[PDB]
């Protein structure tokens, strides 16, 4: 059974830094793309990127460029989201998902969020 | 044409072992569901990998 479990939570100040965890059980942790969002209280959802564990290529959204970095290991089948410079708006709940989604068709050919 | 035969120079499996095979459009439709040529293919990457192939 799939299943991503992340790190536990984390209080810092402005400035600093930090790293989350997302930990893959179920599949081959290679096949499909990590995505990460984040939600900050009361709004809604907010797409920061993805990574793909098996060749390491990136896409950033463009508000979290430069400010973010995304990670991998493949070893423990575990992708990490790093973010610095920290502000009192970035405070949310950080989510990763699963890109799962086989597309259909070449016409929309995008990896969805399982 | 005098003699004419159909052959497939390059099979569908074995011949794009790290590639995808299987893409299809809706432009090219059979039976309302899409699908796309018979004599071509599209490849495309395999696990996030489009590997140079020769
Ligand atoms: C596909 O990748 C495997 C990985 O070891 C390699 O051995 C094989 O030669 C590759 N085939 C082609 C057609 O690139
Ligand atoms: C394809 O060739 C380029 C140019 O040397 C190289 O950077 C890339 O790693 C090659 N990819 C593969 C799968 O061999």
């Amino acid at each position: 059974e799939v299943q991503l479990v992340q790190s536990g939570a984390e209080v810092k100040k402005p400035g600093a830094s930090v790293k989350v965890s997302c930990k893959a059980s179920g599949y081959t942790f290679t096949d499909y793309h990590i995505n990460w969002v984040r939600q900050a209280p009361g709004q809604g959802l907010e797409w920061m990127g993805w990574i793909h564990p098996n060749s390491g290529d990136t896409n950033y959204a463009q508000k979290f460029q430069g400010w973010v970095t995304m990670t991998r290991d493949t070893a423990i089948s575990t992708a990490y989201m790093e973010v610095n410079g920290l502000k009192s708006d970035d405070t949310a709940v950080y989510y990763c998902a699963r890109g799962g989604l086989e597309p259909r068709s070449v016409d929309y050919y995008y990896y969805g969020m399982d | 044409v005098s003699s004419f035969e159909r052959f497939e120079i390059f099979p569908k499996e074995s011949s794009w072992p790290n590639h995808t095979t299987t893409g299809v459009s809706a432009s090219c439709s059979h039976n309302g569901e899409s699908s796309f040529y018979k004599n071509l293919l599209w490849l495309t990457g395999k696990n996030g990998l489009y590997p140079n192939l020769s």
